[PDB]
RNA sequence: GGCCGGGCCACCA
RNA sequence: UGAUAUUGAAAUUCGGCUUUCUAACCCGCACCACUUAUCGUGGUGGGAGACAGUGUCAGGCGGGCAGUUUGA
RNA sequence: UGAGUAGCGAAAGACGGGUGAGAAUCCCGUCCACCGAUUGACUAAGGUUUCCAGAGGAAGGCUCGUCCGCUCUGGGUUAGUCGGGUCCUAAGCUGAGGCCGACAGGCGUAGGCGAUGGAUAACAGGUUGAUAUUCCUGUACCACCUAUAUCGAUGGGGGGACGCAGUAGGAUAGGCGAAGCGUGCGAUUGGAUGCACGUCUAAGCAGUAAGGCUUAUUGGCAAAUCCGGUAGCUGAGCUGUGAUGGGGAGAAUUCGAGUCGUUGAUUUCACACUGCCGAGAAAAGCCUCUAGAAAUAGGUGCCCGUACCGCAAACCGACACAGGUAGUCAAGAUGAGAAUUCUAAGGUGAGCGAGCGAACUCUCGUUAAGGAACUCGGCAAAAUGACCCCGUAACUUCGGGAGAAGGGGUGCUCUUAGAGCCGCAGUGAAUAGGCCCAAGCGACUGUUUAUCAAAAACACAGGUCUCUGCUAAACCGUAAGGUGAUGUAUAGGGGCUGACGCCUGCCCGGUGCUGGAAGGUUAAGAGGAGUGGUUGAAGCUACGAAUCGAAGCCCCAGUAAACGGCGGCCUAAGGUAGCGAAAUUCCUUGUCGGGUAAGUUCCGACCCGCACGAAAGGCGUAACGAUUUGGGCACUGUCUCAACGAGA
RNA sequence: CUACCCUUGGUCAGGUUGAAGUUCAGGUAACACUGAAUGGAGGACCGAACCGACUUACGUUGAAAAGUGAGCGGAUGAACU
RNA sequence: AUCCUGAGUACGACGGAGCACGUGAAAUUCCGUCGGAAUCUGGGAGGACCAUCUCCUAAGGCUAAAUACUCUCUAGUG
């Protein structure tokens, strides 16, 4: 049966994406709070 | 006229339609349309705001005349033509001078006929004047509210006014309505009644055709739940069971007057109706 | 309780 | 829905009422320019006009929405 | 611990040979078997090295393992023309200035970004362990540059440029046949000398082509010789060349033939033509107008992707998971068919086996006599079934019902519809409607509780009420800005009803809605008579009645397809038509009749309607239904009543 | 994922029925009207793909956190993708 | 004390807020709306308010230190 992740790069790097984050004050915020944490991974 | 469909099958049954006989031109005038894509009753911000609305064909708009400014003019009206945007047809009219504009198809109106517009122009169909210059008694059509805007009122198939006498800088008419208002006197309107006048006539037949037309399906409310109706809830059929019939957003709907106090056109609005 | 001829208004031991 | 501010000039009639005016304010009206632009701003006409809209105050309606109560 | 227990994830394997310390499990071979409108081939997404070679066998692999999508080491993806960028726009996103907003921000103009669409120059053959329209060979094309002898729009106009169905044709691909020509083979099982295949070759460049379509003067911001007004272009395919090249059934690097018939597209001409209503993108490339201001030869041509899996062992499902995953290619026999069964191309034998042939469970086949006696219920199964020809009821909205029902035929051989031949049986397999009578509900196709409900529920076409005169009403939003609508009362929103037919009664007292009267009542505000405190007073200060003062509410009228109500003298009025033990009836298995041997269910009546009733519609109604209910024929392991056989 | 929607693409073996129109032959003062032919309409019929999910059997420490087998509904449309 | 000394200001009504303080005998501070002074014989406060007395001189601005904290750095401590 089809299940809920049905990968696709564009729709990942759109919505999840460094500039899509870059892009509204509160994806700002969430870099900002992964950048503190210390993760390696900011962003798709 | 109207064409009534043999009952070849339930869907069939008792449907009707136009058999387009009026329609000289099967085919529209390429340099007057524009693209028309559908909202289905979202607003700017994508939310529904409108209901049942949504699907059906699509469509090409069609840029008519409602101004009427061309003056002193003839032009020969070259075809009558299906407009996919309107209830009535669309007369392509061809200017002494070359241009090609599309009007609002009168009664009557035939393919030859010379129209103009103007102060001077003759009290004949299809011919635009201001309302100073129009008789009193005559039907009118594509009525203007404000001077040089373009026809507003009275453009639907079968549509018309009648102009009733001349008071000041205002004119009297009573709308299709039954409306009895003031209008300006230098506001124009076009000599005739609005043609297609079996548009209302049409037995629409079954659900798949209101479909085609953009028109989704309504959910009464008394088959809602009460957190999406007033009239939602109880437990197997039940009547309304408050004092009003409301509509979903919880207003009173049958008699209940909603026309805004206040406004600039009451001093106009001689005798109402609807 | 207020006012007017029962009706409107008012009442935070 | 009323008062008041924005809000100005004349009259008629009984602190008001009414009518007229234009110049505030308004126009999802027209044309013009910025400008290859159905936004905007400015200009000129037209319409409307001390109304409307908006602020503050006040009375009314208000399961549309909300916080809760509904004893032993 | 349960326990050496459950399981080891859809299936056909056998043997020989090899390798190895070790083999059902790896390699090779032969035979057998499975898929084949696909278990075949190719694209896309997604994954991201899983691809290739050599080496390995700790762990992973549901067993084993010498093997591997696992481990180690070394490799592998080549483009002016393929797909994308240096081209175009759609939805949508964004947005200089701008509008709006406690902040944060929201919206929006020009503009921009954005394919799932438009434009756009390369084909055939060969070659590797792994790449190929990319490398090589052959033959091309496109853009730009140079060398050797009118151009014109970030302007106008045209064009690009478009739905759905159906029909008749042209051509071609492909299929089949004869063997015309060619290439193999001619067989120790009784016979014959016949059996088995091949029959190709692109872009480009020339030529051809069935077909299909069809002069003057004066608004497109200035001008136009263009467009608008007025008084020939396209086109599948063919032929030659490309190519004495290449490929070839085969034979010994050389040689080796490319034809006749038939059928004929789902491909193409081509959305060409015809018809229809629901009336079917944009922009650039391109052509042209105006304002305005050659061939030939040689050379140059960037970036990104390119491996491999890809209807899956590599993607989404935690798994080497019976699931999900867009498009394309579409052979033969049979057939209407892409159904069915067997095959081709090509792929595959399913990552535990060996025995045995108990109970019991599951899947499958048969069954004496009977034939629904089973059961809540014929649940399940059985029966029906294709094609051709007869024949076909009530009822009906005249379409239908209808494939009603019910019958008949079918193999093979020969002769020109007959004559025969064989079997138990001839659509001899597989696949292919069970039907009839009656009632309730809903008109109908459709929709629904993803994952216990598919329905009588929702929707629906139709009806009616109501709102709305346009900056409409309604709706989203604080606003700006939007939807409604580039619509305008034959339109748009909301309520209720629910095809159609015949109809839809009584009550306006109450509530809601609509309109009247400005009589009573009321707030802010105005208006200030008067009074207290303090300083005989002003004065400062705390209060304070006349009266003016809106809507609402009270009052009056109307309105029931508004909310509602439809008696037991009382009311506002006391239920019309139709229907009725009903999807409604407690008593109740009402009473009577029909149907059965027997009928709490069913059908027809009665009326005593606990507690039907007219748009929360009444009563009917052809057609329709994986709906509910009763009856009947067919038929059967459902049952009497169980038996045997096959597999897991 | 799912619901609705917007833009732009794609897909639907075969068989059946036979609406409107048109032509002819009648018929008529004219028009109705009749018969044949043709024509090819439909949320039309049967039925693969495809989309569903009515019954039943199996599964229920599943092959599967909703499936499989056998039938079953739709299948040019309010279709599916 | 001849002139100057912060005006839509102080202040008031209505609606709110901040003050320990819930509008109360509520002074004192601020905001919206509307109104709206006095001018050294002036003005403000001393918890309603008035008079006397006392203290001060609004409606312009600037100002170190004592105080708060630790992602850090240096040296240490339990
Ligand atoms: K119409
Ligand atoms: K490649
Ligand atoms: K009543
Ligand atoms: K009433
Ligand atoms: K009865
Ligand atoms: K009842
Ligand atoms: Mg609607
Ligand atoms: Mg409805
Ligand atoms: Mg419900
Ligand atoms: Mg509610
Ligand atoms: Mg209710
Ligand atoms: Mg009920
Ligand atoms: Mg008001
Ligand atoms: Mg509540
Ligand atoms: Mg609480
Ligand atoms: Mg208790
Ligand atoms: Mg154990
Ligand atoms: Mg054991
Ligand atoms: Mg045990
Ligand atoms: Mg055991
Ligand atoms: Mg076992
Ligand atoms: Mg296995
Ligand atoms: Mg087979
Ligand atoms: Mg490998
Ligand atoms: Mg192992
Ligand atoms: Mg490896
Ligand atoms: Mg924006
Ligand atoms: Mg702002
Ligand atoms: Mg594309
Ligand atoms: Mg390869
Ligand atoms: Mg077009
Ligand atoms: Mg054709
Ligand atoms: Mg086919
Ligand atoms: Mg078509
Ligand atoms: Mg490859
Ligand atoms: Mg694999
Ligand atoms: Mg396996
Ligand atoms: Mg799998
Ligand atoms: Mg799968
Ligand atoms: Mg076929
Ligand atoms: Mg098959
Ligand atoms: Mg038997
Ligand atoms: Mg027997
Ligand atoms: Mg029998
Ligand atoms: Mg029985
Ligand atoms: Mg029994
Ligand atoms: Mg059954
Ligand atoms: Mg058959
Ligand atoms: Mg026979
Ligand atoms: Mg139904
Ligand atoms: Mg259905
Ligand atoms: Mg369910
Ligand atoms: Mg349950
Ligand atoms: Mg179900
Ligand atoms: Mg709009
Ligand atoms: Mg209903
Ligand atoms: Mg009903
Ligand atoms: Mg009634
Ligand atoms: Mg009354
Ligand atoms: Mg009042
Ligand atoms: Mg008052
Ligand atoms: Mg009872
Ligand atoms: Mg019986
Ligand atoms: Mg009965
Ligand atoms: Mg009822
Ligand atoms: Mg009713
Ligand atoms: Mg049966
Ligand atoms: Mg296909
Ligand atoms: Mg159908
Ligand atoms: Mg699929
Ligand atoms: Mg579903
Ligand atoms: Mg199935
Ligand atoms: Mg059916
Ligand atoms: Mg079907
Ligand atoms: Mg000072
Ligand atoms: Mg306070
Ligand atoms: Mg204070
Ligand atoms: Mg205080
Ligand atoms: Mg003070």
């Amino acid at each position: 049966v089809k299940r809920t992740y049905q990968p696709n790069k564009r729709k990942h790097s759109k919505v999840h994406g460094f500039r899509k984050r870059m892009s509204t004050k509160n994806g700002r915020k969430v870099l900002a709070r992964r950048r503190r944490k210390g993760r390696k991974v900011l962003s798709a | 006229a109207i064409k009534k469909y043999k009952p070849i099958t339930n869907g069939r049954r008792n449907m009707t339609s136009l058999d387009f006989a009026e329609i000289t031109k099967t085919t529209p005038e390429k340099s007057l349309l524009k693209p028309l894509p559908k909202k289905a009753g979202r607003n700017n911000q994508g939310k529904l705001t409108v209901r049942h609305h949504g699907g059906g064909h699509k469509r090409q708009y069609r840029v008519i005349d409602f101004k009427r400014n061309k003056d002193g003019i003839n032009a020969k009206v070259d075809s009558i033509q299906y407009d996919p945007n309107r209830s009535a047809n669309i007369a392509l009219v061809v200017y002494a001078d070359g241009e090609k504009r599309y009007i609002i198809a009168p009664k009557g109106l035939e393919v030859g006929q010379i129209v103009e517009s103007g102060a001077e122009a003759d009290i004949k169909v299809g011919n635009a004047l201001p309302l100073q210059n129009i008789p009193v008694g005559t039907v009118v059509h594509n009525i203007e509210l404000k001077p040089g805007k373009g026809g507003q009122i009275a453009r639907s198939a079968g549509a018309s006014a009648q102009v009733l006498g001349k008071e000041g800088k205002y004119v009297l008419i009573r709308l299709r309505s039954g409306e009895v208002r003031m209008i300006l006197s230098t506001c124009r309107a076009t000599i005739g009644q609005v043609g297609n006048l079996q548009h209302e006539l049409v037995n629409v037949g079954k659900a798949g055709r209101s479909r085609w037309k953009g028109i989704r399906p309504t959910v009464r409310g008394s088959v809602m739940n009460p957190n999406d109706h007033p009239h939602g809830g109880g437990e197997g059929r039940a009547p309304i069971g408050r004092p009003s019939p409301m509509s979903p957003w919880g207003k009173p709907t049958l008699g209940k007057k909603t026309r805004r106090g206040k406004k600039s056109s009451d001093k106009l609005i001689v005798r109402g109706r609807k």
